[PDB]
Formats: structure tokens, C-alpha cells, sequence
């Protein structure tokens, strides 16, 4: 059967831009045929692909996600997974907190959803 | 006071109780909207049905139609028994988290906030609860020398609670958790087998409260 | 695709996310057609236009095998006073492409023709000629007190 | 799955009646998109519980403790451990979708196609790798608040602190107490390449992820009444208003397959959904801390825990402290 699969739409909120990108899903997109960019989810179109890093803002697939930034567009990436950070352990070193910071955070939860008959 | 200014500026952060709602709604639109479809009748109107035809075709159209509303509704009906089980599910959670984190202290770590667990209150929403979750968290650290034990007098010594630290130059005694050095004491330590055996041991005295008040009825 | 997700969503604003849509799927670019290539018309005239027939107790059975078809011909004719296929279209005949016909030939009276249908009962249908309850094929019946 | 695709597609007259029984077929799409985005859920709660990726110093000095079964292996192109390498092999993978140019094929072909998950293997590695990482030069201070560094052995002794026995016992016996230890992982190594049912509990998910798609396929044979079960032969043989008689036969039939396989793919994710946090709550108790609550990490007095990645799942190596020898005494 002709190649075929889902197509999904990349989107910021209409409320900040009308540009939008395309991601057909499960294609090797030599067969759709400068901003085509071969994902391991298929096949993105209308998205400029950098090697900077950043947290996932909208999730597109193995390990690619899209943002809206700066000339503002849309850029696919591979997300990163966090701050970089060595732990300076040793056999005889320590450190002990000589301040702290109580804070407050709020968990949501919900209890019950409408009756309806 | 930043949690007034992050509900007042923030609408997602309630996200988990409108994506209820909104489904509650939502599955009722498409529980009326299913009444527009015809389902393969000549007609999706019960009242065009009934006034063009006589019983005995008017019989197999209300049949389709009939056989098509009582799916969707046995649709309606399985959707609404799953969220129900999910509402359940999450409601026994935030019950256990009432009756731990707000009637109590837990000593499960994150359960009830990012942090050593202080206290939390609760708060109303529509269809939903709020725990405001107050917790302790170390803030500034800084780097200090540590032993596993100091041997004094040929014996080992080891904390009855807390960490040796060494800033370099002299040894203390200090909680895990919050820096507040004290001199090593025969209060603060207990003693239990000799020097040998503990791996990293580091030479320093032990001070013995009773005897410098010993010494000061021998001088008197 | 902007107003196509705005469509999808009944909404004129949308947010910030992923949203599927009708789904992608590349068109056929032309038609290609294949039969077997064997060119002899097939000799209904015989079949249907017999001299005499038989009679139902020894109904007739022609084999039709290794011949082009061309069920258009008979479907234009008005001679048919009776023609009704039950497992398939009747003009749809010319673009279905069969592996045998069995021709079963037999002459009855006009009131019997009723019960040559399939999963018909009666006296003919019981006890001389019975066709099959899953029986797919088309049935033909003339009048033929002239012949 | 696309409802048209999967119904009768690549025809006309279908989608023209299968308009007929309104937003079935979007419903059906809905329910399943909102699936695959609780698995994303799922694996982000469980997994990223640090929002910094610690590593390992170049130094192994852990008091005696050998680690190297379970931390990262930089020869493999992928930075999966050992273990976390032999539990890739027990599970047969099937379907992992990543890219398709066999059961596999003949489920695709029909509609049924399957995303991959966003947090590929490496990336989950990397999070296991991390946790591990924290947990074994951290204690558990990295998680309620800064990456608070401190020796293995003083660890050790306070984890024996809290389970009740002076950290003097640790230090009086720490060389034969890693003994024990750096032996006790070794045990894993040889049961997990002995045995094959240990991974039951993840082989009974994929299993079912499959077995359902594979009935789901199945029913495309069924008639269902009809005198075909393929719907090019129905189109070929009859007219347009037979023809709609039997195709409404065919498409109520295949339509109450996928309420059927919507409402099973339900139920298993809630299921899922479940377990997983409660593989959530684990991870935040049994790792990044200590438990008090009895037989929660591990049948015993808990010391600590280490995760561990697997197909679709992960597993906690509990190291736990048991009382071996007893002896009668007389109290008063
Ligand atoms: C612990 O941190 C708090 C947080 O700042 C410190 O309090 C600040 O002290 C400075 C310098 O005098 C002031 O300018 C701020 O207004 C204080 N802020 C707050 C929130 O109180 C506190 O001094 C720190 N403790 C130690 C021992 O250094
Ligand atoms: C480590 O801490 C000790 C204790 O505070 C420091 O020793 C003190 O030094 C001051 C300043 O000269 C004196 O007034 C005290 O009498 C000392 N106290 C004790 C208990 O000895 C020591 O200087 C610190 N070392 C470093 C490198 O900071
Ligand atoms: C801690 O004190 C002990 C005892 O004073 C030290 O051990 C002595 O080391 C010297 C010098 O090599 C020897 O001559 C002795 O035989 C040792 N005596 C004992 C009792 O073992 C030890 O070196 C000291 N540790 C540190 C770090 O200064
Ligand atoms: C058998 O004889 C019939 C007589 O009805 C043939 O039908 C006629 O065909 C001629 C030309 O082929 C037409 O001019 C007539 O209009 C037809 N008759 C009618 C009433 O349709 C028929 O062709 C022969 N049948 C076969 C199968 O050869
Ligand atoms: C930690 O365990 C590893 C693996 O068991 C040890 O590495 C082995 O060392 C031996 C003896 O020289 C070799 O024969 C092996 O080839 C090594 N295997 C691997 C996988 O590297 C390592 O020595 C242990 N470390 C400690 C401190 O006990
Ligand atoms: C649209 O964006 C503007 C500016 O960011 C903001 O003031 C407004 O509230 C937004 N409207 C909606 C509906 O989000
Ligand atoms: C697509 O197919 C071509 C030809 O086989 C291959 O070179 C290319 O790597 C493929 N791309 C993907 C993303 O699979
Ligand atoms: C990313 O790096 C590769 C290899 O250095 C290079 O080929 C590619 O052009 C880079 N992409 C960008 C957007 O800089
Ligand atoms: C502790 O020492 C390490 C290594 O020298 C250093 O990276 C770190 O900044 C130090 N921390 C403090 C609080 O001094
Ligand atoms: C700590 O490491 C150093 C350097 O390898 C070593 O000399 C020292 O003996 C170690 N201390 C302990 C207690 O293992
Ligand atoms: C303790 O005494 C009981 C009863 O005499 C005996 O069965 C048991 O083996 C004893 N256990 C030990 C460790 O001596």
C-alpha cells in the first residue's frame, strides 16, 4: 500500500504567531519531495535545526522538541536533559548547608468531577 | 506572598483540574452531538420519521436509530466508569496526603514537597484541593574535612549524633543538616573498640566536661 | 494547514502544542489493468439459443471455460423476461473476471420460475433441481411458447 | 490508529457513509492520542526527578564498594550500564517504530502505525545514570535540595543510623560488609543470565500490546455477515444500493472491533498509569532517600536502593540489611 501515516501540525498559540510547521509521522521523507529535517519520527518541514540545546517546550519525538524563539521562527532541537553538573566527591571531603530557605509549593489535586445523570 | 503573585499571574498552573472539567464537558458535547448523526436512517430527526412513514418501515428506521443512541451511550457510559476510576484513584491519593502531610509530619521524601517536609495547609478549588507545602530546604554549603572517627586515648570515638568536621585546623562536631560546630566532648561522642580496625581514623584529643571541675576542687 | 487545525478544532484561537490531522496518504498516479490475454469469444449463442433443451429431471450442464465473456450483449437485450443475479451486480459483470461458468439449462412452467431462486422450496426446487443456499451466479428465464 | 484507514480505507464510498455515524472515528482518535500522551507522562514522572544530570567522578574510592556492574559503560556507544544492558536483552522488543522503509509490517500497513516514545533509550540512561550517581555520592541530600557530597562509608553509616544499629558496627566490619555487597550484585548478574522469568511482569505488557493489535488485525478477516470479508471485492461485484447494505454490515462490525480495542487500550493504561506511579513513588522514596515503611524497598531493613532502566520499565536493585545469626539470652 502507497506510503502513508498521521501528519500533526507544530504550533505555538495563534495568540502569539501564525507560523507553523509540519511533522509527518513515520516517513522517510525523501518521498514528500533547505528546512527539511529528517527526525527519528519521521519528517519535519517548516523548522530551522540547531545544535543548541534547550528544555523541551513542545514535544515533537525521540528526543526532539520545538520552540518558538529569535527573526522570531520555529526551532527543532534536541532537548536537553538538564544542568550540566560534576559533584566534587573525595574520600574525605564534606559539605554541611550553613543556611537555609523555607519555601512554599503548591500541589493540585483533583478530589471529584460533576454528577451527571 | 510569591504563590499570590504566581496564581495571580499563571493560568496553566491549574491545569490538572480544568483538564477534568473540560472533559466533563467535552464528552457531553460529543454525547449531544451524536444525536445530528442519522446512523443510516433517510432521517436523523425522530419527528421527520415519524410523520413521513407508517409503522412497519418506521419500525426499521427506529431500530437503526435506536441501535446507533444506545451505542454511543454505551460509549458515554464506559468513558465516564474509566474517569470515574481515575478520580477515585487520585482522590485516595489526595486523601493519604491530607491526613500525612496536614495532620502530621512525613518522613517520605517528597511526598509532600520538594524538600525536607516542614508542615502544609490545605485549600478548596472548584472540583478540586490545594496543599500548600511548606518546606525546610539547605540553602548555603560549604566544603569542610571529614574522619569517621578521632582516636584520643587509644580508643575510638564516634558521634552520638552529627558529622566530625575540620575547617583545618581544629575538629567539631556538627548536625547533618545545619552547620553549628561544637567542641568534641565525651557528651557528644561514646566510645567502642580501640583505634585499629576503623579505616581513616585521625588522631585529635577529646574533651572530658568533669575534668576540668575535677581540677578546680583539687586547685581550691 | 494553520485554518486546517483551526477547522479541526471548531476553534478560531488554538494553543501552544501538537495537534494530528487528517492523515497524509500519497494518490495512485494511473490504472493498470491485467487479464489473462486469451482472445475467442465465447459461444453463448448455443448456450442460450439452443434448438431444445432438457428436461429437469436431466437439466443440461454446459462448461464454460478458456473464452472471452461479454455479459453486456445479453444484458441489452429485451428478450430477457427474467434476469436476476444474486451474488453479483448484473452490470457489473463486465468488470469481474470469473474462473468457471456452469451454464445449467432446463425448460419448466411460467408459475416454477418463483421457485428457481435461491434458497427457494417447492416441488421443482425439492425433488429435481436445487440450488444452493450460499449459490451466487445470475438466474434467466424466457417465454418460449412460440418456440 | 486511523478509523478510516482501519475501517475500509482507501475508498470514497466509505468515508461517505461512515460520515453517517458521526465522531465515532474522531472519539476513537482522541482516546488514543490522549494514551500515547500519559506514556510520555508517565516516563517524564518516573525518570526526571533531577533537574541536573550528576556524573560520576573519575575516582572510584568507595570504601571498598564496587559499583562498575551498575555504572555506565563508555565503550558501549550507548552509555547503558551492564545490567541495565543484559535487561535490554531478556525483553524481545517488537515494533519499536523507528522508521519503516513480518508481523510488524502487516500491523502497520493497515493504519495501525506507532509513535516512538520522546525520551529515547540514551536519554533514560542518562537520567538512571544520573539518579545513580547522586545517590552514591550524595546520600540522599540531592534530593530535598542541593547535591550535598559526602564519603560512601559515612553513607553507609548513617543509613545503619537510621535502620536502627550504631554506624560504629559499619566501621568495625565495613571490609567484610562490601564483601557481602560486591558479592550480593554479582548473584543478580547470574540470575538474570539464568533465568528468564524474573522480567515477567514487563514481558506480560508488551506481550498484550501486541496481542491485541494482532486481533485487532484478525477481525479485518471477519465477514461479519457479509458476502465478503475484502472490501475491493464487495465494490467490484455489486451496485451502489446492495453495495451499501453490505458495507454497513462491514463497517458496524469494524467499528465495534475498535470500541472494543479503544476501551481494552483504556483500561491497560490506567493500569499503567497505576503502576507507574507507584514506580514514581519508589523512585522518590526508596532512591533518593531512606524508607521506614517495612517491606517497601526490599524484604528487610532498607539501607538504600539503586534504579536501573529496562524495556518499558525499571527496576530497583534494594539493598537491604538482614539480622543472620541469632542468639537465646534472659531479659528482665
Ligand atoms: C541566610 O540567607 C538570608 C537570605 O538573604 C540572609 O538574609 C539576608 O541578609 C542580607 C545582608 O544583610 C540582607 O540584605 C537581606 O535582606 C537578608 N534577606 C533575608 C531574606 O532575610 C541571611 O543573612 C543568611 N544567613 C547567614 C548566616 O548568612
Ligand atoms: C577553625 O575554627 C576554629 C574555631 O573557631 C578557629 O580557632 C579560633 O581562632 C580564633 C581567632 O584567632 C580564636 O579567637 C579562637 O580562640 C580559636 N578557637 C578555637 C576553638 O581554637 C580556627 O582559627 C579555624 N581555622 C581556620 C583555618 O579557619
Ligand atoms: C596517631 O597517634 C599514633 C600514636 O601516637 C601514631 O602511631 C604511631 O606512629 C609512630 C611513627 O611512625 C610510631 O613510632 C608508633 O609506633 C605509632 N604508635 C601507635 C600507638 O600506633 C599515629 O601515626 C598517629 N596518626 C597520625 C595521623 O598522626
Ligand atoms: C438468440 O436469439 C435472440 C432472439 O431474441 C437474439 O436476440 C436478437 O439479436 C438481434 C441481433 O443480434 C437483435 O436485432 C434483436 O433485437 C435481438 N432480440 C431481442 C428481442 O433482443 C440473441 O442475440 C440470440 N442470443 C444469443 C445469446 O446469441
Ligand atoms: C570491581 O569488579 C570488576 C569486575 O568484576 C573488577 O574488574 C575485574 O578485575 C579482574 C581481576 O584482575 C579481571 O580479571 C577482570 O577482567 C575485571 N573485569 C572487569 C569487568 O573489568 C574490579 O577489579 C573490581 N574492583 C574492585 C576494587 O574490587
Ligand atoms: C494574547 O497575548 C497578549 C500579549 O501577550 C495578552 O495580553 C493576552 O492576554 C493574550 N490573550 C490570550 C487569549 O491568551
Ligand atoms: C531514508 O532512506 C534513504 C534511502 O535508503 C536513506 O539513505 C536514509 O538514511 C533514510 N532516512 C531515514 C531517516 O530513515
Ligand atoms: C551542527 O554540527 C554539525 C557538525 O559539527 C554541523 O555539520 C552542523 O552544520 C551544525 N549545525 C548547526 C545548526 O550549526
Ligand atoms: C568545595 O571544593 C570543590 C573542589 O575544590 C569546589 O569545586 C567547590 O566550589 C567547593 N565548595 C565550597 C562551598 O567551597
Ligand atoms: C583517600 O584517598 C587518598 C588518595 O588515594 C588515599 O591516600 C587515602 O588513604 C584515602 N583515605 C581513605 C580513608 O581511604
Ligand atoms: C533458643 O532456645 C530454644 C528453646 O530451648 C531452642 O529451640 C533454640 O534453638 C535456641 N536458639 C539458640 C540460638 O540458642
Amino acid at each position: 500500500p502507497c506510503s502513508f501515516g498521521g501528519v500533526s501540525v507544530i504550533t505555538p498559540g495563534t495568540n502569539t504567531s501564525n507560523q507553523v510547521a509540519v511533522l509527518y509521522q513515520g516517513v522517510n521523507c525523501t518521498e514528500v519531495p533547505s528546512n527539511v529535517f529528517q527526525t527519528r519520527a519521521g519528517c519535519l518541514i517548516g523548522a530551522e535545526h540547531v545544535n543548541n540545546s534547550y528544555e523541551c517546550d513542545i514535544p515533537i519525538g525521540a528526543g526532539i522538541c520545538a520552540s518558538y524563539q529569535t527573526s522570531q521562527s520555529i526551532i527543532a532541537y534536541t532537548m536537553s536533559l538538564g544542568a550540566e553538573n560534576s559533584v566534587a566527591y573525595s574520600n574525605n571531603s564534606i559539605a554541611i548547608p550553613t543556611n537555609f530557605t523555607i519555601s512554599v509549593t503548591t500541589e493540585i489535586l483533583p478530589v471529584s468531577m460533576t454528577k451527571t445523570s | 506572598g510569591k504563590i499570590q503573585d504566581s496564581l495571580s499571574s499563571t493560568a496553566s498552573a491549574l491545569g490538572k483540574l480544568q483538564n477534568v472539567v473540560n472533559q466533563n464537558a467535552q464528552a457531553l458535547n460529543t454525547l449531544v452531538k451524536q444525536l445530528s448523526s442519522n446512523f443510516g436512517a433517510i432521517s436523523s430527526v425522530l419527528n421527520d420519521i415519524l410523520s413521513r412513514l407508517d409503522k412497519v418501515e418506521a419500525e426499521v428506521q427506529i431500530d437503526r436509530l435506536i441501535t446507533g443512541r444506545l451505542q454511543s451511550l454505551q460509549t458515554y457510559v464506559t468513558q465516564q466508569l474509566i474517569r470515574a476510576a481515575e478520580i477515585r484513584a487520585s482522590a485516595n491519593l489526595a486523601a493519604t496526603k491530607m491526613s500525612e502531610c496536614v495532620l502530621g509530619q512525613s518522613k517520605r521524601v517528597d511526598f509532600c514537597g520538594k524538600g525536607y517536609h516542614l508542615m502544609s495547609f490545605p485549600q478548596s478549588a472548584p472540583h478540586g484541593v490545594v496543599f500548600l507545602h511548606v518546606t525546610y530546604v539547605p540553602a548555603q554549603e560549604k566544603n569542610f574535612t571529614t574522619a569517621p572517627a578521632i582516636c584520643h586515648d587509644g580508643k575510638a570515638h564516634f558521634p552520638r549524633e552529627g558529622v566530625f568536621v575540620s575547617n583545618g585546623t581544629h575538629w567539631f562536631v556538627t548536625q547533618r543538616n545545619f552547620y553549628e560546630p561544637q567542641i568534641i566532648t565525651t557528651d557528644n561522642t561514646f566510645v567502642s573498640g580501640n583505634c585499629d580496625v576503623v579505616i581513616g581514623i585521625v588522631n585529635n584529643t577529646v574533651y572530658d566536661p568533669l575534668q576540668p571541675e575535677l581540677d578546680s576542687f583539687k586547685e581550691e | 494547514p494553520l485554518s486546517e487545525t483551526k477547522c479541526t478544532l471548531k476553534s478560531f484561537t488554538v494553543e501552544k502544542g501538537i495537534y494530528q490531522t487528517s492523515n497524509f496518504r500519497v494518490q495512485p498516479t494511473e490504472s493498470i489493468v491485467r487479464f489473462p490475454n486469451i482472445t475467442n469469444l465465447c459461444p453463448f449463442g448455443e448456450v442460450f439459443n439452443a434448438t431444445r433443451f432438457a428436461s429437469v429431471y436431466a437439466w443440461n450442464r454446459k462448461r464454460i471455460s478458456n473464452c472471452v465473456a461479454d455479459y453486456s450483449v445479453l444484458y441489452n437485450s429485451a428478450s430477457f423476461s427474467t434476469f436476476k443475479c444474486y451474488g453479483v451486480s448484473p452490470t457489473k459483470l463486465n468488470d469481474l473476471c470469473f474462473t468457471n461458468v456452469y451454464a445449467d439449462s432446463f425448460v419448466i412452467r411460467g408459475d416454477e420460475v418463483r421457485q428457481i431462486a435461491p434458497g427457494q422450496t417447492g416441488k421443482i426446487a425439492d425433488y429435481n433441481y436445487k440450488l444452493p443456499d450460499d449459490f451466487t451466479g445470475c438466474v434467466i428465464a424466457w417465454n418460449s411458447n412460440n418456440l | 490508529v486511523d478509523c478510516t484507514m482501519y475501517i475500509c480505507g482507501d475508498s470514497t464510498e466509505c468515508s461517505n457513509l461512515l460520515l453517517q455515524y458521526g465522531s465515532f472515528c474522531t472519539q476513537l482518535n482522541r482516546a488514543l492520542t490522549g494514551i500515547a500522551v500519559e506514556q510520555d507522562k508517565n516516563t517524564q514522572e518516573v525518570f526526571a526527578q533531577v533537574k541536573q544530570i550528576y556524573k560520576t567522578p573519575p575516582i572510584k574510592d568507595f570504601g571498598g564498594f564496587n559499583f562498575s556492574q551498575i555504572l555506565p559503560d563508555p565503550s558501549k556507544p550507548s552509555k547503558r550500564s551492564f545490567i541495565e544492558d543484559l535487561l535490554f536483552n531478556k525483553v524481545t522488543l517488537a515494533d519499536a517504530g523507528f522508521i519503516k522503509q513480518d508481523l510488524i509490517c502487516a500491523q502497520k500497513f493497515n493504519g495501525l502505525t506507532v509513535l516512538p516514545p520522546l525520551l529515547t533509550d540514551e536519554m533514560i540512561a542518562q537520567y538512571t545514570s544520573a539518579l545513580l550517581a547522586g545517590t552514591i555520592t550524595s546520600g540522599w541530600t540531592f534530593g530535598a535540595g542541593a547535591a550535598l557530597q559526602i564519603p560512601f562509608a559515612m553513607q553507609m553509616a548513617y543509613r545503619f543510623n537510621g535502620i536502627g544499629v550504631t554506624q560504629n558496627v559499619l566501621y568495625e566490619n565495613q571490609k567484610l560488609i562490601a564483601n557481602q555487597f560486591n558479592s550480593a550484585i554479582g548473584k543478580i548478574q547470574d540470575s538474570l543470565s539464568s533465568t528468564a522469568s524474573a522480567l515477567g511482569k514487563l514481558q506480560n505488557v508488551v506481550n498484550q500490546n501486541a496481542q491485541a493489535l494482532n486481533t485487532l488485525v484478525k477481525q479485518l478477516s471477519s465477514n461479519f455477515g457479509a458476502i465478503s470479508s475484502v472490501l475491493n471485492d464487495i465494490l467490484s461485484r455489486l451496485d451502489k444500493v446492495e453495495a451499501e447494505v453490505q458495507i454497513d454490515r462491514l463497517i458496524t462490525g469494524r467499528l465495534q472491533s475498535l470500541q472494543t480495542y479503544v476501551t481494552q487500550q483504556l483500561i491497560r493504561a490506567a493500569e499503567i498509569r497505576a503502576s507507574a506511579n507507584l514506580a514514581a513513588t519508589k523512585m522518590s522514596e526508596c532512591v533518593l532517600g531512606q524508607s521506614k515503611r517495612v517491606d517497601f524497598c526490599g524484604k528487610g531493613y532498607h539501607l538504600m536502593s539503586f534504579p536501573q532502566s529496562a524495556p518499558h520499565g525499571v527496576v530497583f536493585l534494594h539493598v537491604t540489611y538482614v539480622p543472620a545469626q541469632e542468639k537465646n539470652f534472659t531479659t528482665a
